[PDB]
């Protein structure tokens, strides 16, 4: 499940 | 809650030198890579120089370097150019189910140094128009000089002026990494026809001596 | 191709609201992080929050919590909506997907001050040029409120030389600000110079001809 928020492009989390 | 100290504030360095910028964050980011360097220029939004602490952003130079992991992270620019003057600002992303999803750091001004150069000075009454208007504008331009530090003094039929002036100054050119300057006298029409010279005198490290721009009301 | 746009900024009244939509083009979401980021006058970048677009979970600054929701009504659209908004909250609003596709911003303004348009006053080249030499020619565009302004000159045509200032705020709580061009002092008597000036917040657009006298 989902963490943190991805800085920047790919990913979004 | 989450804090992310960004140092120094401002740092100046010549064409083809280094400069280097750090964060620390109190909390690690998450995962230990996630945190992002920015390059923003006035009016412009912020642009992603590097992501996931030391990935390129598309089209970006390699003199941009990111290293660091976790709380410690550092942004190392060689190589200057005079487009590399601008603010520079970290941003963390952490655990949100624990803390706070994201911080940026407090920025950094990049200062680029270069030659002196003297600025050339231009001196513009106050229109026909405004005048109806019972308000003078008297504009004296500085244009294209380095360093920053410039003094305007205006005189009005050789009397010292002060209390009515105001100065503008642009940021650092991108290309030529000078700047310019505005001082703008503000007068009642009615003290603005009392008197005939005025005169915006500029002293600058780039003139062998103050150079004042006049005109006389009227002519 | 892909783009977001930010939109529904102004002046607004102490403790009022606002909502501020962002709005993709080229491309729509598919379960990415969509942010709001807001930067005061002359201040650094502040985090608001983002929302997840196929959740709809949202995720805040402890600062904004409460006062700020984000919300995302469309498959190209996140909106921002504020409320008791304060001085304090006068600032471009940015939105970002994951911090690295950025909107141009909106300007938000929180005063009671009233809009007003500016006026425009040339300022005219010197007759005391130096012929072989460089003039300086502009535009003051005084007494206007809130920001911002824009100038161009000759429509765009006339970039290399321009130095648009900015903008001094005056004891009255009026903006002003000057913009200058600088061109050989032996184009004055054959070539036109006109500055473009819009105050979009006051419905004002004037364009002004800069001559000798
Ligand atoms: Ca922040």
């Amino acid at each position: 499940t989902r963490k943190s928020i991805h800085i920047g492009p790919g990913r979004a989390f | 809650a989450q804090v992310l100290t960004q140092t120094p504030s401002s740092v100046s360095a010549a064409v083809g030198g280094t400069v280097t910028i750090k964060c620390q964050s109190s909390q690690s980011v998450y995962p230990n890579n996630n945190l992002g360097w920015y390059q923003q220029k006035p009016g412009q939004p912020p642009k992603l120089l590097i992501y996931e602490a030391s990935t390129l952003a598309s089209g970006v130079p390699s003199r941009f370097k990111g290293s660091g992991s976790g709380t410690q992270f550092t942004l190392t620019i060689s190589d200057l150019e005079c487009d590399d003057a601008a603010t520079y600002y970290c941003l963390g992303a952490y655990d949100f189910t624990v803390a706070e999803g994201a911080a940026f750091g407090g920025g950094t001004e990049v200062v680029v140094k270069r030659t002196v150069a003297a600025p050339s000075v231009f001196i513009f009454p106050p229109s026909d128009e405004q005048l109806k208007s019972g308000t003078a504008s008297v504009v004296c331009l500085l244009n294209n000089f380095y360093p920053r530090e410039a003094k305007v003094q205006w005189k009005v039929d050789n009397a010292l002026q002060s209390g009515n002036s105001q100065e503008s100054v642009t940021e650092q050119d991108s290309k030529d990494s000078t700047y310019s300057l505005s001082s703008t006298l503000t007068l009642s029409k009615a003290d603005y026809e009392k008197h005939k010279v005025y005169a915006c005198e500029v002293t600058h490290q780039g003139l062998s001596s103050p150079v004042t721009k006049s005109f006389n009301r009227g002519e | 191709q892909e783009q977001l746009e930010e939109s529904g900024g102004g002046l607004v009244q102490p403790e009022g609201s606002l909502t501020l939509t962002c709005k993709a083009s080229g491309f729509s979401f598919s379960a990415i992080a969509m942010c709001w980021v807001r930067q005061a006058p002359g201040k650094g970048l502040e985090w608001i929050g983002c929302i997840a677009t196929d959740t709809g979970s949202t995720y805040y600054a402890n600062w904004a919590k409460g006062r700020f929701t984000i919300s995302n009504p469309s498959s190209t659209t996140v909106t921002l909506q504020m409320t008791s908004l304060t001085a304090a909250d006068t600032a471009t609003y940015f939105c970002a997907r994951n911090f690295y596709l950025w909107g141009p911003g909106t300007l938000v303004t929180v005063s009671s001050a009233s809009t007003k348009g500016p006026s425009v006053f040339p300022l005219a080249p010197s007759s005391k040029s130096t012929s072989g030499g460089t003039a300086a020619l502009g535009c003051l565009v005084k007494d206007y409120f809130p920001e911002p302004v824009t100038v161009s000159w000759n429509s765009g045509a006339l970039t290399s030389g321009v130095h648009t200032f900015p903008a001094v705020l005056q004891s009255s709580g009026l903006y002003s600000l000057s913009s200058v061009v600088t061109v050989p002092s032996s184009s004055l008597g054959t070539q036109t110079y006109i500055c473009n000036v819009n105050h979009k917040p006051s419905n004002t657009k004037v364009d002004k001809k800069v001559e000798p006298k």
